[PDB]
Order: structure tokens, then sequence, then C-alpha cells
């Protein structure tokens, strides 16, 4: 349909481009939009008709189409601009609106950084709290009745996760064991 | 933004209904994002009164504007799970006084399609935060009373199938699907 690399990425004060490959009745016919999107919450338009910004877009953010391909560009980037960018247009065989499949934009140059824990023990039932913040890249190892979330991105693009243990209040001392790049901090 | 309302769950085969209050516009329109997945129109409606849908939802959108009523709405009709996604509402202006470009999106509701109950939320305290424990469907909010150095986590999923999070400050809880404040 709209075809985008599923990934870019780039660095602090420096440019990144974000290609969108359609066809002759989207691209080639028709205006092109640009969307950013932070990780739960709406997406937001930094450029219509091919090259316009919205009032408010910063203009560290410029667009452009050539026959049936168009391109995002962002100059002087920020660790804030890390996003998913979206390109859209009209179709004219289609009468459809279509979206391209997203660019994820990593931005590089963070340090590396532990995990922040804490371990609450219970306050009818227990289950025993570990929450892991703060740290980065984005994996940790966790150590009957356990729970582990998958990573998630912080808006401060570190990383987050909560592990749950669940016990009856007769089986409940007890350590937490985060692991991080080879490096491993109990909580008891 | 605009503000977007409907429940956020759904059973299978049944309708799912949203609405946005807007004032004005030229085009507005439906997309949504399954969980972890890119942006998907569902359908839009012109001011002309033209009306065009994503053809894979078959017949299944409705969509329609009452702009005398500020508003503009959504049904879904016979949904599965396919259909759990976060919707949004978009109406798109373009330029209009001096302001350009002018598109305004929904804040976005989670439905989710589900044969499962609502449950609310059994919230303790951690000693700091809270607990709050085996809730269906998402999501939570929490607040305090206090907006600096509050971290609130992703849920997880327990085999029980039910949800849990904690929110930790260095509690307000909110359960819209089952109507519950903590
Ligand atoms: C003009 N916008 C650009 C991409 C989506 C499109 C739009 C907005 C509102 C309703 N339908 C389509």
């Amino acid at each position: 349909e709209l075809t985008q690399p599923p990934s870019a990425s780039g660095t602090p004060g420096q440019r990144v481009t974000i290609s969108c490959s359609g066809s002759s009745s989207n691209i080639g016919s028709n205006y092109v939009y640009w969307y950013q999107q932070l990780p739960g919450t709406a997406p937001k338009l930094l450029i219509y008709r091919n090259n316009q910004r919205p009032s408010g877009v910063p203009d560290r953010f410029s667009g452009s189409k050539s026959g049936t391909s168009a391109s995002l560009a962002i100059s002087g980037l920020r660790s804030e601009d890390e996003a998913d960018y979206y390109c859209a247009a009209w179709d004219d065989s289609l009468s459809a609106w279509v979206f391209g499949g997203g660019t994820q934009l990593d931005i590089l140059g963070q340090p590396k950084a532990a995990p922040s824990v804490t371990l609450f023990p219970p306050s009818p039932k227990a289950t025993l709290v570990c929450l892991i913040s703060d740290f980065y890249p984005g994996a940790v190892t966790v150590a009957a009745g356990v729970e582990t979330t998958t990573p998630s991105k912080q808006s401060n693009n570190k990383y987050a996760a909560s592990s749950y243990l669940s016990l009856t209040p007769e089986q409940w001392s007890y350590s937490c064991q985060v692991t991080h790049e080879g490096s491993t901090v109990e909580k008891t | 933004q605009l503000l977007e309302s409907g429940p956020g769950l759904v059973k299978p085969s049944e309708t799912l209904s949203l609405t946005c209050t807007v004032s004005g516009g030229s085009i507005w329109g439906w997309i949504r994002q399954p969980p972890g997945k890119g942006l998907e129109w569902i359908g839009s409606i012109y001011s002309s009164g033209s009306t065009y849908y994503n053809p894979s939802l078959k017949s299944r959108v409705t969509t329609s504007v009452d702009t005398s009523k500020n508003q503009f709405s959504l049904r879904l009709s016979s949904v599965t799970a396919a259909d759990t996604a976060v919707y949004y509402c978009v109406a798109w202006f373009g330029d209009l006084l001096s302001l350009k470009g002018v598109e305004l999106w929904g804040q976005g509701t989670l439905v989710t399609v589900s044969s499962a109950s609502t449950k609310g939320p059994s919230v303790f305290p951690l000693a700091l935060g809270c607990l709050v424990k085996d809730y269906f469907p998402e999501p939570v909010t929490v607040s305090w009373n206090l907006t600096s150095g509050v971290h609130t986590f992703p849920a997880v999923l327990q085999s029980s199938g039910l949800y849990s999070l904690s929110s930790v400050v260095t509690c307000n809880v909110d359960h819209k699907p089952s109507n519950t404040k903590v």
C-alpha cells in the first residue's frame, strides 16, 4: 500500500530522513501527510500538502515528494523525537485513505543505566511487587506464581518492568533478583 | 484534542459505539490501532455527505456527523477479537483563519472485545505507592491527591485473565469500565 522502512535511527544534533513509497493513484496524484506518534498518545500531524507545516510544528520537520515517493526530514534531532512516524494519502483507485506501516525512529547516544529496583511486601491474599525502572538498554531478567511484564519504553526513553509473585498468606524472607548487563541487584 | 467517549468493553457479536465532539470541519473520520500494530483507516465522511469505508470492514461500519449538535459518531457491528484496538476520531479543518493545516484527533479510546465480565480492582497500600490488582478490562488511571516522582507502571496480565498494576511515588484509582474510584 504505502511502504515505509520499519526502523530508522539518528544522532542528537544531526538529521534523519524517513521514506514513504506509494503509487500513481496515491502519492503520485494526491497530497502526502506525515504523523509523529509517541507511545500511548494520538498521532500528531507534522506535514500536510506534501511539504507544509501546520501551525505550531517546529521547522525542524520538513517534507517533500518526487513522483511516487515521499520523505520526511528531521534536523537538529533531540531525544524526544524518538517516536513512530507515519505517512498517509488519499488513493484514487481505492477511494480510501491509506497509511504507511510506520517507521520507529530511535535516537542514539543514550548511556547505559542500571535499573532502579523497589520491592514491596504484602500489606485474604499475598502479592509481592517488584518494580524495575529507569534502565537502558530495554532488557532485564528477573528471578511458581511469578508473572513478569515485558519491558516497556518510558516517556524519558529509558525502560521499565514489573514483576509479581503471587502466594498464599500461609506460604508468606523473599527476594527479587534483577539482572541487567551482567549486573544483578537483590531486594529483600 | 477532541473529546472521545464510549464503552471500553464490547461483547463478541455486539456493536461498538463511539462519539466525538467537534465544532465544524471538512472531513470527519475514524482510525484504529490494534495493540503493537500500525494505524488503520476505518472510514471518512466529507462535508458533501460523501462517505468512504475500509472495504475489509465489509458491511459493518456506520459513521455519522451531526454538525448542529457538534458531534460525530462510529458504529461497528458484529465485532470479534480482531476489532480490539485503540480507536481515534479525526477531524480535518485545513487552512482556517491565520491557522494552517489544522487536524484534530480524539484522545484515543481502547475498546476490548471480550465475553469476560468487567471487574473492579482491589487497591492495596505499598510501603511508597498503591497496588491495583485483579481488574478487567484495561485501563486504570492513577492520580495522587502531587505530580512529581509519580511512576505508574504498565499492567501485568496474570494467568487468571485479570490485570494488575502499581503506581509509586518517590492514590486516586479510577476504573471506568466498572465505574470504580479508590
Ligand atoms: C486529511 N487527513 C490526512 C490523513 C487522514 C485524513 C483524514 C482526516 C479526517 C477524516 N478522514 C481522513
